[PDB]
């Protein structure tokens, strides 16, 4: 029996088959409906047809906010992306840390009642990333579309009282790159233009080890400047914007936020945990998610955490090349284990107990 | 839980008496290592080691070590970590978990192998 794994991101859904090393389908978590006056489109097709559709993003900060739209995404995922009949497959779904109780139940109700899944399971994204790195203890800094989570985990279980979040992630960095590129005189405002800004962010941005020193270097020469060719053929020049953009992760004040940067958030989560486990958290800081993909980010996290921690504390940042997909891969391994069959919620169990069984089977 | 109980045959065997038990991750399963091969680790593989010690009142002390070869694949190291959590849960959370990386193993782990553990190249193919 072949299990499916679906990682429900706020910006991008990752879906595929347990036992594969990568998701088969990666597509925007978007539902489009006729703009004025097929009833709906999902994913790439919705995005491409945006000229005639109004687009909705049913997941915000990793939390589902519109269940009708989420159900459309899942229907599309099964029937169009994976080309499966969901009544034939156990399904592992992921959830944000601290996903509300009612939401976990609703996910469960939809899978069994709408899709007739024979079995399902819900796993916390950060925990799957930790497992994917081959660890049972560590702190995961999971940064994707709209939120960055810091999730301490001990001997396989998240410590809910110590989970924190910074309300800044990739979409905010894209918006910020858009804003700072206006200083140079480049106006990017449309959807296709925002996609160009996202590409500039993904291809040319980096995290400065020493931000002040980098700004000095940028101001004193053209050493750090880079050329970028627009789709029309025009060539633009990017300078300190390359590292100012992801600097916002460490200095949220760049976005007018009062919140502590990601390094401090990580430290604060560690300090909320039992003193006896903190060594193991500092020694196992795992970066996960698309927004952790900036070159230089692991070196910078190491520098910043080293400054916050006692000098004799060993800091280790683990930043796997595959970390955009760590959550999905962790799910693929978990759902493949010979012991998995004993862990899922079965249809029979759901029929007897209802949605609340999720709190007893998945934690 | 609910309608299911732990049924994996190797879990049923785990930690019943004082001693050392070693399993190798093989294509998403936990497979016992022949006892005459204990201490000979494939650097391309991941393993789960349970050391059971008898305490004074007769209860059992557990240390679970998951050993990760320099060349083991992501499915193997991930599975070794998850099986470790699962075995600890099965053992009522009584086990201390230890991540053991080839060449950086704890003194405790190394001490399990009276004549010294050995490394050998190769191993079972990835389940990916
Ligand atoms: N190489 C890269 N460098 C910087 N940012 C990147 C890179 N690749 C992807 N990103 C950013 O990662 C973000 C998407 O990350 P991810 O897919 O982990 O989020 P998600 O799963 O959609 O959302 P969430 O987990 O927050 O619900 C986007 O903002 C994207 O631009
Ligand atoms: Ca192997
Ligand atoms: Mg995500």
């Amino acid at each position: 029996v072949q299990a499916l794994v679906i990682d429900n991101g706020s910006g991008m859904c990752k879906a595929g088959f347990a036992g594969d090393d990568a998701p088969r389908a990666v597509f925007p978590s978007i539902v489009g409906r006729p703009r004025h006056t097929k009833d709906s489109y999902v994913g790439d097709e919705a995005q491409s047809k945006r000229g005639i559709l109004t687009l909705k993003y049913p997941i915000e900060h990793g939390i589902v906010t519109n269940w009708d739209d989420m159900e459309k995404i899942w229907h599309h995922t099964f029937y169009n992306e994976l080309r499966v009949a969901p009544e034939e497959h156990p399904v592992l779904l992921t959830e944000a840390p601290l996903n509300p109780k009612a939401n976990r139940e609703k996910m469960t109700q939809i899978m069994f009642e709408t899709f007739n899944t024979p079995a399902m399971y819900v796993a916390i994204q950060a925990v799957l990333s930790l497992y994917a790195s081959g660890r049972t203890t560590g702190i995961v800094m999971d940064s994707g579309d709209g939120v960055s989570h810091t999730v301490p985990i001990y001997e396989g279980y998240a410590l809910p009282h110590a989970i924190l979040r910074l309300d800044l992630a990739g979409r905010d960095l894209t918006d910020y790159m858009m804003k700072i590129l206006t200083e140079r005189g480049y106006s990017f405002t449309t959807t296709a233009e925002r996609e160009i800004v996202r590409d500039i962010k993904e291809k040319l941005a980096y995290v400065a080890l020493d931000f002040e020193a980098e700004m000095q270097t940028a101001a004193s020469s053209s050493a750090l400047e880079k050329s970028y060719e627009l789709p029309d053929g025009q060539v633009i020049t990017i300078g300190n914007e390359r590292f100012r953009c992801p600097e916002a992760l460490f200095q949220p004040s760049f976005l007018g936020m009062e919140s502590a940067g990601i390094h401090e958030t990580t430290y604060n989560s560690i300090m909320k945990c039992d003193v006896d486990i903190r060594k193991d958290l500092y020694g196992n800081v795992v970066l996960s998610g698309g927004t952790t993909m900036f070159p230089g980010i692991a070196d910078r996290m190491n520098k910043e955490l080293t400054a916050l921690a006692p000098s004799t504390m060993k800091i280790k940042i683990i930043a796997p090349p595959e970390r955009k997909y760590s959550v999905w891969i962790g799910g693929s391994i978990l759902a493949s284990l010979s012991t998995f069959q004993q862990m899922w919620i079965s249809k029979e169990e759901y029929d007897e107990s209802g949605p609340s069984i999720v709190h007893r089977k998945c934690f | 839980a609910g309608h299911m109980v732990v049924e994996h045959p190797e879990f049923l065997k785990a930690g019943k008496e004082p001693g050392l038990q070693i399993w190798r991750v093989e294509k998403f399963d936990l497979v016992p290592v022949p006892t005459n091969l204990y201490g000979d680790f494939f650097t391309g593989d991941a393993y789960v080691i349970l050391k059971t010690v008898q305490l004074r009142n007769g209860n059992l002390q557990y240390d679970l070590h998951y050993w990760l070869g320099n060349e083991c694949s992501q499915d193997e190291s991930g599975a070794a970590a998850i099986f470790t959590v699962q075995l600890d849960d099965y053992l009522n959370g009584r086990a201390v978990q230890h991540r053991e990386v080839q060449g950086f193993e704890s003194a405790t782990f190394l001490g399990y192998f009276k004549s010294g553990l050995k490394y050998k190249k190769g191993g079972v193919a990835s389940g990916f």
